[PDB]
């Protein structure tokens, strides 16, 4: 029983870290599009063409 | 008398060998419900351990 209960722990701490994880992202994708604009947008694209 | 004395001998020869038969049989079945019973106790130690 007791590698079934290590299985359940490892399984649960993996649950949690998709969750966090998938909320990251749409955190982050919420503040992007609430705080771009053309001042960095200008930048990002000087950047890359920069490098193109 | 020596035939009617071997009767009885040989009787009581058999049939000591013949219920020293039935005594192990059921020394193994015995032990078959012993160990059947020790498992299926010990799975529920395993699930209440695994519950806490």
């Amino acid at each position: 029983a007791q590698a079934e209960i290590e299985a359940e722990r490892k399984r649960a701490r993996e649950e949690l870290r998709k969750q966090v994880a998938i909320l990251a992202v749409a955190g982050a994708e919420k503040i992007i599009e609430r705080s771009v604009d053309e001042a960095a947008n200008s930048d990002i694209v000087d950047k890359l063409v920069a490098e193109l | 008398d020596l035939d009617l004395a071997k009767a009885s001998a040989t009787d009581q020869l058999k049939k000591a060998k013949a219920e020293a038969q039935v005594i192990i049989e059921q020394a193994n079945k015995r032990r078959s419900q012993i160990l059947d019973e020790a498992k299926a106790e010990a799975e529920q130690e395993r699930t209440k351990i695994v519950a806490q």
